[PDB]
């Protein structure tokens, strides 16, 4: 028996950790649940709380809190102050074509290995004189060997044969390049891998016209974003792909677009797919692999039957209907 | 009739800009040449070519080999702050996405293009984005001012003003202050990896787009993947002094670069679109429809566009067709 800390966050979040317990019970898992919650006040209390519990648990699953981007620079993300703090450095996720979810494209099979604490996300800011604001992007060797060292390693164990990293060290020479630098360094260690780069421009292009290309990808912070996006897209939304943030010792499972989805809140039409395969794979991490097999088959399972797809894929059913459907595949193990 | 500075450029550039100086002539737009040429010499462009568009107002421009780049130069020397990317699906030219009518509207000056960087320390590396009230007012007065002018109803501004609070914001605050200026136009703003996956998702649902200079660096070649490639884009640069050039931003092509094969689509639908900013739109709009018909008829389709015929066959097909106006 596991004692896991959730945090509900906000939007679909807390709705959709319901559905998860609801599963986990139905399921038989030994896992207890030990909510924190994190709200809007500038002051940090909330989130230093949640850090705290995660230190002792070690293994999160989090929906995703809103950040009010009319507030003041000091009143700072906090989805970005948690997994800096806790320094989970390798954000992943997985966009893989699923075969009831017909989009514009198939055979897209990439993992995407996102530096997730520094580069864009440094929260380093200022202004020198009235009007003229710096924002200071940091890369380092340090940061960028272990995100280019946890790329080889996985691309390795997974039978995988290629790492593309994508940068602008184009234009970005010294700090992009550094980046490069690293993940060559990497390179050195794994013969047995194809290493190619890409520039971010060219990645999207690609991505959008022969995303099939693409095997492993490794980058920087932000062009983890927007890579994320443009995959997750491909492959229908935001509702169906999950993912995780490891650090060396703790582990937090979220979706992988990171979405409050506030404008969908409380309508019983959230897409429940991506935040129960992030909870799988939380199953997987705290080796409770059956379990995670086990629920894992039967979301898969309901997503081929194209009448409990939600509206994010074309379908019309609502998520207490897709949870029914889930629950059922387990009930029949 | 009026003068345009045109710079071939290199490789397939010279025989592109004689396509389209030709499929002109053909159209007869009210349009002479001014063949200039641009090498950094020491760094600036050459004295004689920097005077010709001073007087021209008005440029067109081929690919260029690149090392000192020579749009960061013709960026610096003419003030060209606004990129602007109308991206539009090609009916000849099928691609997943059949609905793309999209413009990016790029900050061009600043952001994450600032030019400095510091080694902090060995293995510690700094990059500055920089970002001004000035050039964020001027780009976002250019986006509705675009939108106006050119038969427009929706602009979104695209941020990250959650991870980047005060250069970002600031950005979006100047946005937000000439969206209560122009209220005839609909604003909205989006953050950047929403508008990434809605783009491949659904890119209708989105119209006019003014941004940052990374973001709508990477976002204009989002774009142009969505309706068939680099090959087919069209760009202008909009500056200071009311000038303007206009750009093929594919490669130079040094492979088939004097062996016919190369494609004129991208120039010359920049070339239309100098033209409608010139406010010549019934020329515009013949050179236009005469390269879509034969891009549809698809018989004279370039090696790029999965075609066999050359240069010259294209060239002279959309020649034949405008003629009948
Ligand atoms: N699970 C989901 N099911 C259906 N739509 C979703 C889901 N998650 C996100 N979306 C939609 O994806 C879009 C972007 O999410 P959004 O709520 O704007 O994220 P954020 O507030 O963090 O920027 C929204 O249209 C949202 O409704
Ligand atoms: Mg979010
Ligand atoms: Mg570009």
């Amino acid at each position: 028996r596991h004692t896991v800390t959730m945090i509900p966050g906000d939007g679909i979040g807390p709705e959709l950790m319901l559905h998860v317990k609801s599963v986990f019970r139905h399921a038989c898992v030994p896992v207890d649940f030990e909510e924190v919650h994190v709200s809007s006040n500038a002051d940090e209390e909330d989130i230093r709380n949640a850090i705290m519990a995660i230190r002792r648990n070690r293994v999160a699953l989090k929906g995703n809190i809103e950040t009010n981007h009319n507030l003041p620079p000091s009143h700072k993300s906090r989805n970005n102050i948690l997994r800096t703090s806790l320094d989970l450095y390798a954000n992943v996720i997985h966009c893989k074509s699923l075969p009831g979810v017909v989009t514009r494209h198939k055979d897209i099979d990439i993992l995407i290995v996102r530096e997730n604490t520094e580069g864009e996300y440094s929260s380093l800011e200022h202004e020198s004189v009235a009007g003229v604001v710096e924002s200071l992007k940091i890369i380092t060797k340090a940061k960028s060997l272990r995100i280019a060292e946890y790329a080889f390693k996985l691309a390795q164990e997974s039978g995988r044969k290629k790492v593309t990293a994508v940068h602008k060290a184009n234009i970005m020479k010294l700090g992009d390049g550094l980046f490069l630098q690293c993940c060559r360094e990497v390179a050195a260690r794994y013969p047995q891998i194809t290493f190619e780069n890409m520039i971010v421009d060219n990645t999207t292009m690609q991505l959008v016209s022969r995303p099939q290309q693409f095997d492993v990808m490794v980058m920087p912070n932000l062009y983890g974003n927007i890579v994320n996006n443009v995959c997750a897209g491909l492959v229908g939304g935001p509702g169906l792909v999950a993912g995780a943030n490891y650090g060396h010792v703790y582990a937090v499972f979220e979706t992988a677009t990171r979405n409050t989805g506030k404008s969908i809140a409380n309508k019983n039409i959230a897409n429940p797919t991506a935040t129960l395969l992030a909870s799988c794979m939380m199953l997987d991490h705290l080796k409770l692999h059956s379990y995670a097999t086990s629920i894992r088959k039967a979301v898969l399972a309901s997503m081929d039957n194209e009448n409990m797809h939600t509206p994010d894929i074309g379908g019309q059913g609502t998520t207490s209907e897709a949870i029914q459907d889930v629950i059922r595949h387990i009930r029949v193990i | 009739v009026q003068t345009v500075t045109l710079i071939p450029g290199d490789g397939i550039g010279p025989e592109i800009s004689a396509a389209v100086m030709k499929i002109f002539d053909a159209a007869k737009a009210p349009i002479q040449w001014e063949e200039r040429n641009v090498t950094a010499i020491q760094w600036m462009i050459p004295s004689e070519a920097k005077e010709s568009m001073d007087k021209n107002k008005m440029g067109l421009k081929g690919p260029l080999k690149t090392p000192p780049s020579m749009n960061l130069l013709l960026r610096k020397t003419f003030d060209l702050y606004a990129n602007v990317r109308p991206c539009v699906s090609i009916e000849g030219y099928k691609t997943p996405y059949t609905d793309v009518n999209i413009v990016t509207i790029r900050e061009n000056t600043e952001g994450e293009y600032s030019g400095i960087e510091h080694v902090i320390v060995d293995g510690v590396v700094q990059s500055i984005k920089l970002i001004t009230e000035g050039a964020s007012k001027r780009i976002a007065e250019f986006a509705f001012e675009y939108a106006r002018n050119n038969h427009r109803s929706n602009v979104t501004a695209v941020h990250k003003a959650n991870i980047m609070r005060m250069s970002d914001g600031l950005f979006l605050q100047k946005c937000r202050e000439v969206a209560e200026s122009c209220k005839d136009i609909k604003f909205n703003e989006m953050y950047l990896d929403t508008v990434c996956l809605n783009m491949v998702q659904d890119p209708s649902q989105f119209d006019v787009l003014v941004m940052p200079n990374l973001y709508g660096d990477i976002l204009s070649d989002l774009c142009a993947g969505l309706i068939g490639g680099l090959g087919v884009t069209p760009s202008g640069n909009i500056g200071a002094n009311g000038v303007a050039i206009f750009e093929s931003v594919h490669g130079t092509a040094p492979d088939i670069a004097g062996k016919d094969m190369a494609n004129p689509t991208a120039l010359l639908l920049s070339a239309v679109m100098m033209l409608r900013h010139m406010g010549l739109f019934d020329h515009a709009a013949r050179i236009e429809a005469a390269c879509f018909a034969t891009i549809k008829d698809g018989k004279s389709l370039t090696k790029d566009l999965g075609g066999n015929a050359k240069c010259s066959d294209f060239t002279e097909e959309i020649c034949r067709r405008v003629k009948d106006l």
